[PDB]
């Protein structure tokens, strides 16, 4: 997820909402990378098991595809710092951040 | 802990609420029955956190064929869907067959969606396939005269 | 006609999907179109993978009442053993907090 | 204009005796016509089976 | 959910006043006889909210034409409706042939 | 269609299957009526917890 | 007082009849062989198998069946080639010249 | 712990017959939408009209 | 009407949002549009998003 | 609307749905009751403390 500093936290808790602008953020108000935008005329948002999200959009046959999301593993896990807001930053002894798709 | 038990009361009722649906649709034409499906909720530990409702299932087998003597009741024998088109053009399929002529003569079930097949085209109108499914009309148009040329 | 003439107004299309499963059911005994389900694969009736019509008669239900009014009885007291089993983490929390 | 079936045709385990008129018993041949899906099963002993 | 469950009982009590009311106008001149047509009304979840009367269809077969002697009772055959006004000017329609 | 003249036409009601239907009704609302008692019952059950 | 271990009860349960084509169960001993998206292997006695968009055989979670595919003309199954996803084509079957009579 | 928020679970309910023909009930998506006599809009599901 | 015709007197509009959450409600079961909700888009019951 | 002489307009009560509503309601107000309780637990352990 983005701060509003530009810089990157890290959160597990899953309960994600919309915006005004149509972008998916954290019950936090904090927008979740990566950008994943949800259109206005929305039907049914469908998230797979590899992340991938998609939207079915009404007089279209097809879904389409929004975004990907994407989990970020880290060496270390225990050495993340608590910010508060159920997020975590990376330190030091949190190894770096590597991102993945949900499955690989 | 609590967790699992909540699963399992929850799948219970979801359970409870398919069958409590079958039963009020006893006598529906076209309706299928459903079948709630779980599966395990094991993360980690050999304890089985609990259960989970993957879905719901549809029981696709051919009712009883019931004669009623109208001449709009058409039924689906095996395989095969009815495709509808409703006023926004989206389409959708069932397997219902009480089909009335509305006031524009089109062909339309109970509420309102109207029928869709391969119109009829040329002098003397045949069937052409190779068109898009458009709704189906009756109208009371008079026949016009045609002159003779083979005899 | 009253000409003694017959005319052709339309043809009944029929439509059969890969995974009947996957239809979305939206309602007034119709279902939808799903990338589940597939696309819909159009055609005449009598021919392929279609059956035929069936005219003047209508499809009932598959609805078994007698199969119904047993399951409700097993899911009744499946119910009933997870209450019972929630009672008993009840006791075991309260038996915790008394300490 | 498709090309002419080459076939071996038998007439293995036929016989001539007192029956009580010229008959056909049996034929048989492996060639068959064009034909799309009309069913599916699952066998006893596992095999996927297309009708 | 009671919802499935009372719409369920709802629509059973529709069809027995239907057929009862069918019953009652067994001897009824000009009586068409009536049937509830049942949809489900499957609302998001996969659940089966319920089950709701899509409406109630006549069934406008020709009866029986019996004879009775009186020269201003008219049988209808095959399609047709007999035209009525009330006292109001109000145009009305029935299948009932029985004057004076 | 023609007119009859001398004649009326009657319902085209069946009595054998309206009683019919009325049985088959008639066991259709007492299923109905068990799953509203076995609803009754877990409510009840949930309740006594 | 330690947790040794949890050990599965792998007794055959009741053989429940529903009428699908599609829905098959296994008696005695043996399991049903499943892949999922990853290419990681499975083995699960659940039968609920359900053809898919892509007219692959899958369960409901969506790993594919898997078992000796066919090959040749007719086709045979290959009982020395590895397993393999099974899918069950809509694609026409075309025509065989005569051959043997 | 901190109340993150207080979120609303917007699927959509049984819809009831009734019999008035003042009562209309919203299938799907989409809100009715009201003005009080101080012309502030407001948006409810409720659909008992008279 | 009485002289066998009819007279369309309105048609009811909807209000479909980007974020139905976000919606503040005020009670009597009725919604307020807030900031976190967005605007409101208006449409006709039955088609599009509606 | 019309006046119809020699008749009566009964009520538009009918039982069937008045009795379900009456066991739905009856729910309603033995797990509202419920809710209390639990209230009427949770001051006590507070006042006890």
């Amino acid at each position: 997820v983005m701060l509003p500093d530009g810089t990157s936290a890290y959160t597990r808790d899953g309960s994600f909402q919309v915006d005004q602008n149509g972008q998916l953020v954290t019950a936090g108000g904090f927008q979740v990378q990566p950008a994943i935008t949800i259109p206005a005329n929305a039907l049914s948002i469908t998230i797979g098991r590899d992340g991938v999200v998609s939207v079915t959009q009404q007089g279209q046959a097809a879904p389409v595809q929004v975004g990907q999301l994407n989990l970020t593993t880290f060496m270390n896990d225990t050495g993340l710092e608590s910010i508060g807001e159920n997020l975590y930053i990376e330190t030091q002894s949190s190894g770096a951040p590597n991102e993945s798709t949900p499955g690989l | 802990s609590f967790s699992q038990a909540v699963s399992g009361l929850n799948a219970a009722a979801t359970n409870l609420d398919v069958i409590g649906n079958n039963i009020a649709n006893s006598a529906t034409y076209g309706f299928k029955s459903g079948t709630a499906s779980f599966a395990d909720m094991f993360a980690g530990s050999k304890v089985g956190l609990g259960v989970k409702v993957a879905g719901i299932t549809q029981d696709f087998t051919d009712g009883t064929t019931t004669n009623t003597g109208r001449g709009l009741d058409v039924a689906i024998s095996q395989n095969g869907f009815f495709r509808l088109v409703d006023s926004n053009g989206s389409v959708f399929y069932s397997r219902n067959g009480q089909f009335k002529l509305d006031e524009n003569r089109n062909l339309v079930n109970m509420q309102g969606m109207q029928l869709t097949g391969y119109p009829a085209t040329g002098t003397p109108p045949t069937i052409q396939q190779g068109a898009n499914p458009a709704p189906i009309t009756i109208p009371n148009t008079l026949m016009a005269a045609k002159s003779t040329t083979t005899a | 006609y009253s000409n003694e003439q017959e005319q052709v107004l339309g043809q009944i299309v029929l439509a059969n999907f890969a995974n009947n499963e996957g239809l979305a059911s939206q309602g007034d005994n119709v279902w939808a179109a799903t990338q589940a389900s597939g696309v819909a694969l159009l055609g005449t009736a009598g021919s392929g993978n279609f059956g035929k019509l069936t005219n003047g008669a209508l499809e009932a239900s598959n609805v078994d009442l007698s199969k119904e009014l047993v399951n409700m009885i097993v899911a009744q007291r499946n119910y009933q053993s997870n209450a019972q089993t929630i009672k008993t983490q009840d006791q075991i929390l309260n038996t915790l907090v008394n300490l | 204009g498709a090309t002419a079936a080459t076939f071996s045709l038998s007439f293995l385990n036929s016989m001539q005796q007192n029956t009580g008129a010229n008959n056909i018993v049996a034929t048989n041949q492996n060639g068959y016509k064009p034909g799309d899906l009309v069913s599916y099963q699952i066998n006893n002993d596992g095999t996927v089976v297309g009708n």
